[PDB]
């Protein structure tokens, strides 16, 4: 089968947006008056760092980002030259809701708004190359029920 | 030259299907990310592709549960990848 | 007994990513379905799983084009499958 | 690797909702005054029939269905006993828009409303078994642009 070229060293960048402190959200957004900080999230950032460095990616961590700050970070990588890279990874660790993720300030960022910044037209140097996004967040407040098997 | 879709070659790994919660153990990390890294570390050296690895993550996370609410978690990948995706260790 | 998520084991094969059109040739059929069946007929006998086959469909459809509008089409699978899915011929 | 059991004969049902005539939509829905019939769709239904019968599935075709008619058909299969089946497939061939598919009458059916009818709780006899949906329809009116590679 055809396989994506994956031999560059580093393979490419692995962004890690790690949101822990939601004090701004609790104070600014009424319905988020009781949203709690994401204790333990650093364990995820550390695991991702170790895992992808082992896989030859260059890790770029960013902690506690508001929505505006997230878009700024993505713009920087959208405009960056990935010509010598074979892949691009972006990991988002935060709170979320249906189809969105929350910035530390409680503002919403549509998932599509995040991934669309790296399409072939917007980031030509990544055209034809795999763009991987891992999103760790709720996508609603419903508990997924179980079924016996 | 040749042309492909503007939105080709994307892989989106969601910790959960829409409308539902995803879990985080303050002393261990989240169900999804911890499972993802464990699977990547164990399977990439074997040459398994990402779709196969994410399928295993779906299996592993599907076996975990939140007693307090009898809750479960179902990860969900979406992709426009046009080729097999592997992360060689060499 | 054991419990798994209510929404586990699903495979959704979309002819196109959201917001965009999918093509239909009145004299041949649609780009997606025709490519899907051709890939299934050719690869299932080989033992390839559905995710691998759908990846090939993404590749094939991505190479087609609509001259009149310089348009393309990008199929998109989404899944909660927990195991490899194959359709044996025997 | 673990693999889904796929040895039953037939493997299971393969529904094919094939919408061609949109006369009702053109007359009832104002914004669909010019939606055209889907000429050539029978070629898709035929290919799916041949392909999946070859793969040992029992084909269940349904032509020109309104949204209400689609829900009725899905309810029948949701309540059916799939105990002796190892899989379930549903193919939808119709017009569509963002996150929905159109019935021949121009009414909308959210994709989620279609797939959710077969969750483990709603269709216990399919619990633990693969449920596959193939959706052939537009998901908007935008032309996907190309990029050189």
């Amino acid at each position: 089968d055809k396989v994506y070229q994956m031999k560059s060293k580093p393979r490419g960048y692995c962004l890690i947006i790690n949101n822990h402190n939601f004090a701004k959200a609790r104070e600014k957004v009424p319905k988020l008056h009781s949203i709690r900080d994401r204790n333990g999230t650093h364990l995820d950032a550390g695991a991702l760092t170790t895992t992808f460095e082992e896989l030859h990616f260059e890790i770029k961590p960013h902690d506690d980002c508001t929505v505006e700050q997230i878009y700024e970070i993505l713009k920087i990588y959208q405009l960056m030259d990935h010509s010598n890279m074979d892949c691009f990874i972006c990991c988002i660790l935060s709170h979320g809701d249906k189809g969105i993720i929350y910035g530390t300030d409680g503002q919403e960022a549509p998932i599509y708004e995040l991934t669309s910044q790296f399409t072939g037209l917007k980031c030509p140097s990544l055209a034809g190359k795999p763009k991987v996004f891992f999103i760790q967040a709720c996508q609603g407040d419903n508990y997924q029920k179980g079924i016996p098997v | 030259t040749r042309y492909i879709p503007d939105e080709a070659d994307f892989l989106l790994g969601m910790a959960t299907v829409n409308n539902c919660v995803s879990y985080r153990n303050p002393a261990e990390g989240t169900w999804y990310i911890q499972s993802l890294c464990q699977s990547l570390r164990e399977r990439c050296p074997r040459g398994d592709d990402i779709l196969t690895i994410l399928t295993e993550v779906n299996y592993e996370v599907s076996n975990k549960d939140d007693k307090k609410n009898m809750g479960k978690q179902m990860p969900q990948p979406t992709f426009t990848l046009r080729k097999k995706l592997v992360f060689p260790s060499d």
